[PDB]
């Protein structure tokens, strides 16, 4: 037998700095008015990235 | 092997782009996704391998998503089929197949 869960969970304020960091950034914008598909995969990779745990992005140093 | 004749090993941390989903016995009973794999080949391949342990024994399958961000709009599998529509040709094309709509859409905070 099979349950399917769908679990929301709310980003951390360092998630959502680094979030906005990267979708405010002109390189984003510039991309989502004009589009490519490799630069919106980027924008993915980073972005979801992120959404996964900021220290794959910026990790803290000692 | 191990984490199946040991009973105490908890959790079984594993890869979607992991090979051997092959092997038929997992003796654990619940599945975490904690993330959505962009690559369909392995998406797919990693939800027959669960539904496989599902089959052996019921199963909870968990679904991670965070609220506001981009992975909700990446759980909707029109976007796994903007990707399959970008893997035909996708070398002599202008890379244009993603519409201006489809993108601002995708992302943009609606009330």
């Amino acid at each position: 037998k099979k349950y399917e869960h769908v679990l929301k969970c709310r980003l951390s304020n360092r998630q959502k700095a680094l979030y906005e960091d990267v979708i405010l950034q002109p390189g984003t914008q510039e991309a989502l008015k004009s589009g490519h598909f490799v630069n919106v995969l980027s924008i993915l990779v980073r972005l979801q990235r992120i959404c996964n745990h900021p220290g794959l992005v910026e990790p803290r140093h000692p | 092997r191990s984490f199946n004749r040991d009973r105490r090993i908890f959790c079984a941390i594993l890869s979607t782009h992991s090979r051997t989903t092959g092997i038929n016995l997992v003796e654990a009973d619940t599945v975490v996704f904690y993330d959505n794999d962009l690559n369909p080949v392995m998406d797919a391949k990693a939800q027959e391998w669960c539904d496989r342990i599902g089959r052996c024994k019921d199963i909870h399958i968990y679904r991670l998503v965070s609220g506001n961000s981009i992975e909700e709009k990446l759980l909707k599998n029109g976007t796994k089929d903007l990707i399959r529509e970008v893997a035909a040709q996708g070398n002599d094309y202008s890379m244009a197949f993603l519409t201006q709509r489809t993108i601002q859409e995708l992302f943009e905070v609606y009330s």
